[PDB]
């Protein structure tokens, strides 16, 4: 049940969240199908089920947070910022 | 290099010292109300600085810096108690003494760039529980200490750190804290929340997403657990004398 620090943005104009619900602590085993629900939800976007993709540093993640971590030799102090794009 | 390099630690222990004197003075000044003049007391401060790497510059933070600024402003504020004794400890994933409450006091800028020296944030977990248990211990062997010739001792534990714990400790670590109110050992949380980091990046406003059992995202705010009695959050370092001084006064002496 660790957690992760990440920090969404986004370049795309109506999918914006405001500054306060930008930064989130996740589940470090969580993957983008998760990540894309925690943005739809109600207290995030609020826009149902748009699947989400994300970017962190240009590169699309493909696993899961700690596996990301791990790849890159990272510990869980890192803060992790994930930009979101329509898939 | 596990030390800063020497002359780094000199310099930023001189730019420090001028950058946070008129601080320090107010600081002072209160304090000397708070703890001095008006019994035959004596205080031990234990400064716990935070060397865990979500601290650091290369994670895109700046509470690092303004831990060790805030070190140095602290540290300067209290070489004027007399009967007082100053201690520094860091910590991540172990503990370390960087200055003992019985090593020479921080009126030399060597002994103060010797500290400095020790802190690199890069250690790659941040464990409070452990932090919590070591600083009990010591100061309980201080108060053993104590007993050779008549000291009503009063001990301090200021926690310089980003506040960044893994949220299952929060629980954890209140029957640590417990233990240190039972013990009169004072502790006092030192949120940094550097102001000018970036536009819109506070710890007041990060979250935390929860799985509910249904599956669906329940989101929190993280400091609604976050379970040290007493903290301060620093914006600036400007912030920090008068709520420290508020809070000693307030709670230190009743
Ligand atoms: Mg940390």
């Amino acid at each position: 049940v660790a957690q992760v620090k990440v920090i969404f943005t986004t370049t795309e104009p109506d999918l914006e969240l405001p500054e306060s619900k930008r930064q989130l602590l996740v589940p470090a085993d969580i993957r983008r199908y998760g990540l894309s629900r925690i943005l739809n939800s109600e207290s995030m976007l609020d826009t149902g089920s748009i699947p989400f993709d994300f970017l962190i540093n240009g590169s699309f993640l493909r696993s899961s947070l700690e596996d990301y971590l791990t790849s890159n030799g990272l510990s869980l102090e890192t803060t992790l910022t994930l930009q979101y794009v329509r898939s | 290099r596990p030390l800063r390099d020497y002359g780094e630690a000199l310099e930023m222990w001189s730019t420090f010292q001028t950058k946070t004197q008129a601080l320090s003075q107010s600081l002072s000044s209160q304090l000397r109300l708070i703890l001095t003049g008006s019994s035959k007391r004596a205080y031990q401060i234990l400064l716990c600085v935070d060397d865990s790497s979500s601290m650091s510059d290369d994670n895109r933070s700046t509470a690092g810096n303004l831990a060790l600024e805030s070190l140095v402003m602290v540290a300067r504020a209290l070489t004027v108690l007399e009967a007082g004794q100053i201690g520094v400890m860091g910590f991540g994933t172990d503990v370390f003494v960087a200055h003992a409450l019985t090593d020479p006091p921080f009126t030399s800028q060597d002994a103060g760039a010797r500290v400095l020296q020790q802190f690199t944030f890069r250690q790659d977990s941040t464990d409070m529980v452990l932090l919590l248990r070591r600083t009990i211990d010591h100061f309980r062997e201080a108060r053993l200490i104590q007993a050779s010739s008549g000291e009503d001792l009063w001990q301090l534990a200021l926690i310089l750190s980003d506040g960044l714990v893994q949220s299952r400790d929060h629980a954890r670590l209140r029957p640590l804290l417990r233990e240190a109110m039972e013990q009169r050992v004072m502790v006092v949380f030192i949120v940094m929340d550097d102001a000018r980091s970036r536009k819109g990046h506070s710890v007041l406003e990060l979250k935390e997403a929860r799985f509910g059992p249904d599956g669906v995202p329940v989101i929190h705010r993280y400091l609604d657990s976050f379970p040290f009695p007493y903290y301060l959050i620093v914006h600036h370092l400007e912030d920090l004398p008068g709520a420290l001084a508020a809070l000693l006064r307030t709670w230190f002496a009743e």
